């Protein structure tokens, strides 16, 4: 994508996701952080919409695979979907290590790629056979969550998404269902006392993450 | 198994 | 996939197709074929599932693209869709000519070739901008069905496919809505009066492609 | 616009 103009790119991530091609958006997007220059909120979002599309498809087949694995073909196979899981997760790190997270200086992105970085260490833990990785997705959640809770409010959506996403790497990946369930309450019980600030707009966006935080609950308890 | 963020 | 084994790949292809990787069960099933042995009717299937998703999506995608084209952006991007689609579709038929069609000799083998010819010869001919690839896969379609009427029962579900799919070619490809409809109808009505002779499953199987047929004549009339 | 075969 080196010769293709920083706009150009992102028009063509915008006609990928409505095509429902995922893996053409991701491409566009790389291209597009690779110019080096600040992405903005929406160029943030169409960067994660597209990787979290990728590595969704490969996380739903690699758990089909796993499953199937309980001659060499079926762990050669899910070793393969494995490796290139594993490959996209280094991609997105790479992007956020390179040069995304240090320029970031707003707590709007700065939050943001902290949890991107979490989540991907987060996917890389879930086929890691470890520790290390489990450190390393900790380490990024926990930045963010310090930043959001001095400079966001508590009903902002990348607050709320960053807490629900810490939140299930407490339950599923840390051994740690207790502190999920404490995560979750406090934040829901957080944000529905800010909830009388927000415009109708931003309520209908506050309470749809809201919902998660509490389908998750309603499966913990 | 548990939902997050969209 | 020349290092891997004929029966490893075949495995892979069905595990790819579980893990709903469909462009891995294509290059899986492609490899198969390279093999140079004639496939099973088993084999016959994972190929043309593999490909008729992987080609699917493409078409889904060139449509999305082609409708919002109606700076050279969008062109560029369904012209790089449509490429990827016309390179797949002139692999599958790069198989059928090399050597799947003329290895063919019972009519089971042959018409499921032929039909495919006609399939992959229509799907280019849905980007085409045509005359000659209109009329190679009329010719496909129309060796599949001398065959078909001469050595089938008209219950048959892979001659009834191939009647489906040349109705379909009649009206979207080749402007004849009165010959699909001709031959929808003509397939429905024989296809009616031999299912007398079928199994409880072997009926099932022939109703499911005669319900498409008269789908498709409830849109036509 | 029109199903084809399966
Ligand atoms: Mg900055
Ligand atoms: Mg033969």
């Amino acid at each position: 994508m080196g010769s293709m103009e920083r706009a150009s790119l992102i028009q063509k991530a915008k006609l990928a996701e409505q095509a429902e091609r995922y893996e053409d958006m991701a491409a566009f997007m790389k291209g597009a952080v690779e110019k080096g220059e600040e992405l903005s909120c929406e160029e943030r979002n169409l960067l994660s919409v597209a990787y979290k599309n990728v590595v969704g498809g490969q996380r739903a087949a690699w758990r089909v695979l796993s499953s199937i694995e309980q001659g060499p073909e079926v762990r050669e196979y899910r070793e393969k979907v494995e490796t290139e899981l594993q490959g996209v997760c280094d991609t997105v790190l790479g992007l956020l290590d390179s040069h995304l997270i240090k320029e970031a200086g707003d707590a709007e992105s700065r939050v943001f790629y902290l949890k991107m970085k979490g989540d991907y260490y987060r996917y890389l833990a879930e086929v890691a056979t470890k520790k290390r990785i489990i450190d390393s997705a900790r380490s990024a959640y926990q930045e963010a969550m310090d930043i959001s809770k001095k400079e966001m409010p508590p009903t902002n959506p990348i607050r709320l998404g960053l807490a629900l996403n810490f939140s299930v790497f407490h339950y599923e990946i840390a051994n740690s269902p207790e502190e999920a369930i404490s995560l979750a309450k406090t934040t829901f019980d957080e944000a529905m006392a800010d909830l009388h600030t927000l415009s109708e707009d931003s309520y209908k966006d506050s309470t749809l993450i809201m919902q998660l935080l509490r389908d998750n609950l309603t499966l913990w308890t | 198994f548990y939902p997050s963020a969209e």
